[PDB]
């Protein structure tokens, strides 16, 4: 879908999307979380107990 | 104040209202125009759900919901009163008008004058308060048409039914279809009026033969002419969905005859061209038919 | 004929200058209806009844009514590929007449000629006129002037 | 090749690739041929080299070396309710799950979508199964198929609370070829693909089979020509999935077939005496109407 | 049998006709009568078939009639898919009548109600007749899905033997005698197939190869004359050279239903002309040619001679008071088109005329109208409807959105006039409605019920007029890419390849045209001076070089030739007879250069009016160097000038 | 600057709905009343989507 110029501009465009491209970064998540836990879990909670 | 500069509006709209009113031939006056109101009365309605959002809103809420009230029963009345007037239009050229129809169905003409009548009150209360909002204020306005619109329906599916359990005593008329069949069914005083539905439900046959009485017989699209063995006897007053069952099986027993005749005539010897004139196309064929399988038969 | 080629210019000015003729000035916009085209015409013009003609729609006076139709080949397409207002300017040139759409009563035209200036099919937004109007119109190229004229 | 490519040698790629272009027509070349450093690969170029084609594309699965899991294999370990197989028409796994179903916590439900009726006890026996938690199977689920749109589609869809009823799961059998299922609808569910084809003497066997059930209606003649049917029946099924040799075109020979060719032989058989010579009309009767008929191409005629 | 080898062949060739058998055995005569086929055995049900137009036996209706016996043998539908231009409907028509019974036919994607479909069906199966349904392959979606469900519900019921069976939400009985018949016809994507539900409850069957010989020498047969064989294979070789030699035509049929149309338009022209080869050779250019071009009609002739060698007076002499009546000059083509149009106006009810603008399809059949009301003595009525100028509200009528009143639209209102209510009498008179523009399905699918074998016109309100053989429609436009298949099949069509007319005849014609336009308003002193002033002043051989090199020249926003001269005509006379005044004392020599410059200067604006100016003014340099050498030159500014105060 | 949310399933619109709770109000450029609704959410501080 094609939005006018004009809207594209003045407009803040984020895309929530899974386009194959995703899934370097998500299969990385789901290796981490099943082979270095720890460093996955205090990768989470960095800002937490921070 | 935000709220009461809409309020004020929707109040505003709604004592100028009016809907656009033609009578048709006899009697109800109809109303052009529906959607306009029936939009504008959901559009206020939901502008007023909405401002109950507004933090302003909690002292005004009185105000507002006594008008989303009166709109709210509005509607309640709108939306029964198109389909009154749409069911009621469509029933009118059925029922209403021709003698003859309304004549076999005492019922539901004798339920739909009383619709009609009082119907015809309500409307005409109506269109005199020149206002449509001022309708919610006519004792036994809702209730009326609910009666009315349920009343209709009543009609509109016995009709229906009537019609469906009118076909099933002589199947051919569901080729017909409704109109055609009320005619049928009409001019069963007449019995010529039938004569040109015979091509609908048989499609071999145009027409029929009458000898005013009696039937003699029919004559096909092609121009061919079928006598019945036996006339069939008609009196006065006499159902169609009858003597056009007699019919039915009789042109069959008829052709049957005619094959028997000319194949025995074929059998004794006599020449094809002698039989060619005096017996219609279907029974002298089966009759080539049959007697020639026989004899190459017995020529193998 | 191009821009500023003097189309609009020159026959506004030719209709004008004359008292023989005088305009019904129209733009044709890519929506246009053969209802703007008639309303176009009725401050100018009036019906009568003629027992000779039937009806007739001719100018409110006797001189000639000349309808001047600028842009005239941007009206759009139906889907399936034909604009009536064209065809509707057609039934007028080649019938001298059209139907009163509501009436269903056929109306003749009398001392109005049609008349119109475009750009070609070949720019933007333009559309293909159909050989069966065309047919009926003498079409003259008009462009720019011969410089020493400029 | 996506993964060796990677971790395997350039001449070997070089090699892999030249054998691929040549079981293609892409192009027909020796490859680069090291010796015993590659053994396996010297183990296909002598499939492609010897013309046998199908140990020369498994050569890839044999090497890609991993036990393939069966119908069984998924349908047990798979957690989900639904399931989807399809299949071509030439076979229907309807038969198979059967078997699967006998061989764990039977509960084996086949419900045909013929009709109305056939629909309404459809839906009926399923709020019904998915209560009790029988299995429960649609068979050729596409032909009744603006049903699953209003219906079924949305039935499996409005529901995840079908997890929390007990351990159900409903079967629906699919046509390859056929109308296309509705996209949402199908990943919902785990899909599998129905593909085990009989051999000839096998279907010989399986339709010589289901005709003695049937007790006697005939004589002895009767017997021999079923036995003939059978035949016939098997070599034509088994034409078609020759594709462009034997048939032109796929043509899809049934039961349906294979009934009326036998009504029209107990016929002939019961109408004629028990001399041998009927067999002149029983030929073109089978060849150009029963099994012919469905055949617009003259050479397949 | 005779030529059968041996007794075996026989037997087996005697199995696969179908035998007429008759049980003497007891009462309930009406069940006495059965058929054999394939060792198969179907009752005859004694409906009334009438005299219906009898099939040809050929060995394809015969197999037809073996699959259908062999499937109702065991209570399943038949279905027959091939191509367009075979027969299956029709065969199945047949089917039925051997039996004695009547089918009754749906035929398929009429813009037909659904509930009209549901009705038929149920009649059929309480009845117990046959049905079939034509082109079943082409209906909606929700549709087909509703139709094919309630189809199985009563297959299905007629194989368990259901008394009553349910449907579509509506309970009906079941006789056991009805039965329901499927054809198909092919889309781009190849042979049609039933959906999925209906597969188990049919058996499929192919029409391949519809014998058009066969047919074609027993009709011939029928009508007894000649060589049945000879013309037989002459006439199906032929359609078969004009299928392989001609352009491949959206809009060209050769097949079986084009040579039925053959044979029996053949039997009227025997009358006046013999049974021979000429008769075959006249029907098949009255029928074939109409519809060809260019190109594809000497391609017809060409193939004509290889193969078969080779009213005309009355309406020929009432053609040609038409033309010169009308000031049109008749040629070999203006004739042959008018011909071919008077020819099929008698079998065609409506009439499509196509071809470029300015073919003179309007003048054709405005003549041959105006030359029957002569000649036949009955008086035409012709209402011209620009389409598309108007809406299908304001062409067919529309009904108010609350009051549910109708209002007649334009074509329904004249169709009125015409049925209803005739003050007058349109009786004893043809009416012509005329579609001038382009036709498009949507207005067709309006009026496709007057097109019909119906001939009925359907309102929204389902007032149901039907229309009286004096009124005939015609659709004159100039291209057919956008109109339906059927709507031709249901027209005849008029093909215009070129202009009726040759150049000078134009020219000639709009001369005529504009003189008498002066003959009203001015005196015959003037009219005869000027008219052979203007006529004498320019000939065709100059003209034509000049109209020559105007096709050679870049024409912006261009018309052809042809339709520029009724500018160059026009313009012509009006300036030279405005000038009229100025030549009572006029020198006889200063006119013709006076006639001349006022007609190379019409003559350049209307070829080249259009031009870039650079290009005007070599085209002037072309019409002097064309015309006369001494001829008054033309020039970009040239100029005649006359005095103020006195003339000059 | 007005947000523009780009996803092919929407479940984005859901998690805006449940952000906002029963504030969110749920409007389409191609619905027909579209234009007054968003009047009234407008002018009474409604949550909109379209
Ligand atoms: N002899 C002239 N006298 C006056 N103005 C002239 C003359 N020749 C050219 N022009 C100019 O030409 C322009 C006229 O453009 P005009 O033809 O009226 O628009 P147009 O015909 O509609 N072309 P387009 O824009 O494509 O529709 C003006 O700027 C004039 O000043
Ligand atoms: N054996 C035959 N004898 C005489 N006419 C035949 C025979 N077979 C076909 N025809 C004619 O061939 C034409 C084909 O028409 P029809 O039977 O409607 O074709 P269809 O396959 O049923 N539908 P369509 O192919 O689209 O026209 C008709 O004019 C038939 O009369
Ligand atoms: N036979 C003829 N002899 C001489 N002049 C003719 C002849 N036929 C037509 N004309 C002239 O040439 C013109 C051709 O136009 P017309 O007869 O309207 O055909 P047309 O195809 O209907 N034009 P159109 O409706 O735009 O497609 C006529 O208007 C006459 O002026
Ligand atoms: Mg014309």
């Amino acid at each position: 879908g094609d939005i006018p110029i004009f809207l594209r501009s003045r407009v803040r465009l984020v895309h929530f999307v899974t386009n194959k491209e995703s899934i370097e970064t998500r299969i990385f998540d789901i290796t981490l979380t099943e082979e270095n836990a720890e460093m996955q879990r205090k990768r989470e909670d960095l800002i937490k107990l921070n | 104040f935000v709220i009461e500069k809409s309020l004020n509006r929707i109040k505003k709209f709604w004592k100028e209202a009016q809907y656009e009113v033609i009578e048709h031939s006899s009697g109800l006056k109809l109303v052009r125009e529906w959607d306009v109101l029936e939009q504008a009365c959901k559009e206020d309605l939901e502008e007023l759900v909405s401002m109950k959002a507004s933090n302003y809103y909690k002292i005004f809420e009185q105000d507002c919901l006594d008008l989303e009230s009166k709109l709210t029963k509005l509607s309640e009345i709108q939306v029964n009163w198109v389909e009154v007037q749409f069911y009621w239009l469509d029933l009118y050229g059925i029922l209403g008008e021709n003698l003859d129809i309304q004549n076999f169905l005492p019922l539901e003409t004798s339920k739909f004058k009383s619709l009609t009548s009082e119907y015809k009150m309500i409307t005409t209360r109506a269109f005199q308060l020149d206002t449509t909002i001022e309708v919610i204020h006519i004792p036994n306005f809702d209730t009326t048409l609910k009666l009315t619109i349920d009343s209709l329906k009543m009609i509109k599916s016995s009709l229906s039914t009537f019609l469906e359990r009118q076909r099933r005593q002589f199947p051919r008329f569901y080729f017909l279809g409704n109109d055609d069949l009320l005619k049928i069914i009409g001019s069963g005083k007449h019995h010529d009026q039938v004569s040109k539905f015979m091509k609908k439900m048989f499609g071999s046959i145009e027409s029929i033969i009458f000898l005013e009485d009696f039937i003699t017989g029919v004559r096909s699209v092609e121009g061919e002419v079928l006598n019945l063995n036996e006339k069939i006897e008609l009196k006065d007053s006499i159902q169609a969905q009858e003597w056009l069952n007699i019919l039915d099986t009789e042109i069959k027993l008829s052709v049957f005859t005619q094959f028997r005749d000319c194949l025995g005539q074929l059998k004794d010897g006599t020449d094809i061209e002698v039989v060619v004139s005096k017996y219609i196309f279907q029974a002298i064929l089966l009759s080539a038919q049959v007697m020639w399988t026989e004899l190459v038969e017995k020529c193998l | 004929g191009p821009p500023g080629s003097g189309k609009t210019m020159i026959m506004n000015n030719a209709l004008r200058n004359s008292s023989l003729y005088d305009v019904v000035g129209i733009n044709f916009s890519k929506d246009t209806t053969t209802e703007h085209i008639l309303s176009a015409l009725h401050r100018h013009t009036n019906y009568v009844t003629t027992s000779k003609g039937l009806t007739l729609l001719p100018k409110s006076d006797i001189k000639n009514l000349v309808l001047f139709c600028d842009e005239i080949n941007l009206p759009k397409l139906d889907k399936y590929g034909s604009q009536n207002v064209v065809l509707f300017l057609r039934q007028l040139m080649e019938k001298q007449g059209f139907w009163k759409t509501p009436e269903n009563k056929w109306v003749t035209i009398e001392r109005i000629h049609i008349v119109g200036a475009c750009n070609p099919p070949t720019d933007p937004g333009r559309i293909p006129m159909s050989e069966r109007f065309t047919r009926h119109a003498a079409i003259l190229y008009l462009g720019y002037p011969s410089g020493k004229s400029l | 090749c996506l993964y060796k490519f990677d971790i395997e040698s350039e001449q070997y790629k070089e090699a892999v690739l030249t054998m691929i272009g040549v079981l293609s027509e892409s192009s027909d070349g020796v490859p680069k041929l090291t010796v015993d450093t590659n053994d396996d690969l010297r183990y296909l170029w002598d499939y492609v080299t010897t013309k046998s084609y199908i140990s020369a594309l498994n050569w890839f699965k044999n090497e890609f070396f991993v036990d393939e899991w069966n119908i069984a294999d998924v349908v047990a370990n798979s957690e989900n309710n639904y399931f989807t197989m399809a299949s071509e028409r030439d076979v229907d796994g309807t038969f198979k799950l059967i078997e699967l179903a006998k061989a764990s916590k039977e509960s084996l439900k086949i419900i045909p979508l013929g009709s109305i009726e056939n629909l309404n006890y459809a839906q009926e026996e399923i709020s019904k199964s998915k209560i009790e938690g029988g299995w429960i199977l649609l068979q050729n689920i596409q032909m009744s198929l603006s049903w699953v749109k209003t219906y079924l589609h949305k039935h499996v869809e409005e529901t995840k609370a079908a997890e929390e009823h007990e351990k159900f799961k409903m079967f629906m059998t699919c046509h390859l070829t056929g109308d296309k299922l509705p996209a949402p609808l199908l990943q919902r569910t785990d899909r599998v693909v129905y593909e085990d084809i009989p051999g000839i003497l096998d279907t010989v066997k399986d339709l010589w089979g289901s005709q003695f059930f049937t007790g006697k209606i005939s004589g002895v003649w009767s017997v021999y020509c079923t036995f003939l049917l059978s035949w016939f029946h098997a070599l034509i099924t088994a034409r078609t999935r020759l594709v462009p040799h034997g048939f032109s075109k796929k043509y899809y020979f049934n039961d349906c077939d294979f009934q009326f060719a036998s009504v029209y032989l107990e016929n002939v058989l019961a109408t004629n005496s028990t001399n041998n010579i009927p067999w002149a009309q029983v030929r073109d009767h089978i060849a150009t109407i029963v099994y012919g008929g469905k055949i617009d191409e003259e050479k397949d005629l | 049998l005779k030529n059968c080898s041996t007794k075996e062949e026989a037997r087996l060739l005697w199995a696969k006709v179908q035998k007429f058998y008759q049980k003497n055995d007891t009462l309930d005569d009406l069940n006495s009568v059965f058929i054999s086929q394939s060792g198969y055995l179907l009752q005859y049900k004694f409906e009334y078939i009438g005299i219906p137009e009898r099939l040809i036996y050929t060995p394809l209706l015969l197999i037809g009639f073996a699959t259908l016996t062999d499937s109702l043998h065991q209570k399943y539908g038949g279905c027959f898919f091939g191509p367009a231009g075979t027969g299956k409907t029709e065969t199945v028509k047949a089917f039925g009548q051997n039996l004695g019974r009547v089918v009754v036919v749906f035929n398929c994607d009429d813009s037909f109600d659904y509930q009209v479909l549901s009705r038929l069906l149920v009649g059929i199966t309480q009845i117990g007749a046959w049905g079939c349904f034509d082109q079943f392959n082409r209906l909606d979606e929700k549709v087909l899905s509703a139709v094919s469900a309630n189809i199985q519900q009563i297959q299905n019921g007629l194989q368990v033997g259901k008394s009553h069976i349910t449907l579509l939400e509506e309970e009906t009985p079941l006789s056991p005698h009805t039965a329901v018949f499927i054809t198909l016809n092919p889309g781009y994507n190849g042979r049609s197939e039933l959906p999925e539900n209906l597969k188990k409850s049919f058996r499929e069957f192919s029409m391949k190869s519809p014998q058009s010989g066969t047919i074609a020498e027993m009709i011939l047969q029928i009508m007894g004359f000649e060589d049945s064989k000879s013309l037989a294979s002459k006439i199906v070789h032929f359609l078969e050279l004009l299928s392989s030699k001609c352009s491949s035509m959206n809009h060209y049929h050769f097949g079986l239903r084009t040579l039925k149309g053959v044979l029996r338009n053949c039997s009227p022209l025997i009358s006046e002309f013999g049974e021979g080869e000429k008769t075959v050779v006249e029907s098949l250019k009255r029928v074939i040619l109409p519809s060809l071009g260019d190109t594809d009609e000497l391609v017809f002739k060409d193939e004509l001679s290889k193969i078969f060698d080779s009213n005309s007076k009355a309406i020929v002499q009432c053609l040609k008071d038409a033309g010169q009546r009308s000031g049109f000059s008749m040629s070999e083509e203006f004739l042959k088109k008018c011909m071919q149009f008077y020819y099929m106006q008698k079998t065609q009810q409506a009439l499509i005329l196509v071809g470029k603008a300015g073919c003179g399809k309007t003048a054709t059949w405005k003549t041959v109208i105006d030359a029957m009301a002569i000649f036949d003595g009955h008086a035409n009525v012709v209402y011209v409807i620009d389409t598309k100028v108007l809406t299908k509200e304001s062409l067919y009528g529309s009904m108010l959105k609350a009051t549910l009143e109708w209002r007649d639209g334009l074509f329904t209102s004249i169709l009125r006039r015409v049925n209803d209510d005739i003050t007058g009498t349109f009786k004893n008179s043809r009416i012509w409605v005329v579609f001038d523009s382009d036709l498009d399905p949507e207005y067709v699918e309006a009026m496709n019920s007057v097109l019909d074998d119906n001939k009925i016109l359907t309102l929204p309100n389902g007032e149901r007029l039907p229309i009286p053989p004096n009124f005939r429609i015609l659709f004159e436009t100039d291209n057919l890419d956008h109109t339906t298949p059927a709507t031709i099949t249901r027209c005849g069509l008029l093909w215009f390849s070129t202009d009726v007319c040759s150049i000078s005849s134009k020219i000639d014609h709009l001369l005529n045209k504009s003189y008498e336009a002066l003959d009203n308003k001015l005196s015959m002193f003037e009219l005869d001076k000027l008219k052979d002033l203007i006529s004498d002043s320019f000939d065709m051989a100059s003209l034509t070089n000049i109209f020559t090199c105007s096709n050679d020249l870049v024409h912006i926003l261009g018309v052809r030739t042809f339709n520029k001269l009724e500018t160059a005509v026009q313009l012509a006379v009006h300036l030279i007879s405005s000038y009229r005044q100025w030549f009572q004392n006029l020198d006889d020599k200063s006119l013709k250069d006076v006639i001349t410059l006022l007609i190379k200067r019409s003559l350049l604006y209307a070829l080249a009016g259009d031009s870039t100016g650079e290009s005007q003014r070599a085209f002037i340099q072309t019409i002097n160097t064309y015309f006369g050498h001494d001829s008054q030159e033309l020039s970009d500014y040239s100029t005649i000038v006359i005095a103020n105060d006195k003339l000059s | 600057a007005v947000p523009f949310l780009l996803d092919p399933s929407s479940h984005m619109i859901t998690v805006i709905s449940n952000y906002y709770g029963n504030k969110t109000v749920l409007l389409s450029f191609l619905e027909e009343g579209f234009v007054k609704r968003l009047e009234n959410a407008i002018r009474f501080g409604s949550v909109v989507i379209i």
